[PDB]
């Protein structure tokens, strides 16, 4: 491996795409990590750990699904926007940008969920609150069974230990999928897919000397992702049981 | 569905 116009190119799109990222996502894995481990006189959340903390604290399913849902929004809104910064997506088709971030999104608020979770919890009320890991699995079904494979999930992801830097490039090589259902012109979504992965796999290569096979790693992480999302699906299953109007309203923050 | 696209045609404006 050696340094030149190529590499030089490389590092100049792993700058825009992190200076694009840090514009775009307000909530950082960066600030989320300094949260979670109480640097942020600004955020000292209170813990929900029992039924009793969720009181002094402050289709059931479905009426969560339609709230988290809607709540979505501004994240959506965070990576169309971040999306609009990868060089050449602009200048793909209208309906395939469309098709791109509409499979997309879902992978990446997975990804930027796992940011504000360790191996106990997950961050709620944005920073405010601590949902752990055991209350959630400890709810009657179906509901002890939502998040759970989420933390899995995000505590082999957080063990890989990307930072922000990592995670731009990332996303956007997940929003350049040429594998999506209904794109119409797959051969210029790759062509940009193939830069963005030459751009993480030198990344990883300079920001991570401890791991050699972090590039393959995380790449299969796509596949968990996939997973994660086409797993929502099966669960509207599952589900075809009263719950508390206070838990009811945290879901309606989780994804 | 078409909520979602909605948002995200919106957004791309
Ligand atoms: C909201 C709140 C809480 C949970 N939960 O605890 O599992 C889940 C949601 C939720 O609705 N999540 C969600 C997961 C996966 C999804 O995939 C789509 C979707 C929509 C449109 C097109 C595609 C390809 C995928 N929406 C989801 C929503």
């Amino acid at each position: 491996m050696q340094l030149n116009p190529e590499s030089a190119d490389l590092r100049a799109l792993a700058k825009h795409l992190y200076d694009s990222y840090i514009k775009s996502f307000p909530l950082t894995k960066a600030k989320a990590r300094a949260i979670l481990t109480g640097k942020t006189t600004d955020k000292s959340p209170f813990v929900i750990y029992d039924m009793n903390s969720l009181m002094m604290g402050e289709e059931v399913a479905i009426r969560i699904f339609q709230g988290c849902q809607f709540r979505s929004v501004e994240a959506v809104q965070e990576i169309t926007e971040y999306a609009k910064s990868i060089p050449g997506f602009v200048n793909l088709d209208l309906n395939d940008q469309v098709t791109l971030l509409k499979y997309g999104v879902h992978e990446i608020i997975y990804t930027m969920l796992a940011s504000l979770m360790n191996k106990d919890g997950v961050l709620i009320s944005e920073g405010q609150g601590f949902m752990t890991r055991e209350f959630l699995k400890s709810l009657r079904k179906p509901f002890g069974d939502f998040m759970e494979p989420k933390f899995e999930f995000a505590v082999k992801f957080n063990a890989l230990e990307l930072d922000d830097s990592d995670l731009a490039i990332f996303i956007a090589v997940i929003i350049l999928s040429g594998d999506r259902p209904g794109l119409l012109n797959v051969k210029p979504i790759e062509d940009i897919q193939d830069n963005l992965l030459q751009a993480l796999e030198l990344q990883l290569k300079l920001n991570h000397p401890e791991s050699s096979q972090l590039f393959a790693k995380l790449l299969q992480k796509m596949t968990d992702l996939r997973q994660i999302v086409t797993e929502h699906v099966q669960l509207l299953q599952v589900i075809k049981m009263s719950l508390h109007p206070l838990l009811q309203e945290i879901y309606k923050d989780l994804y | 569905n078409m909520g979602l696209e909605a948002i995200i045609r919106k957004a791309l404006m």
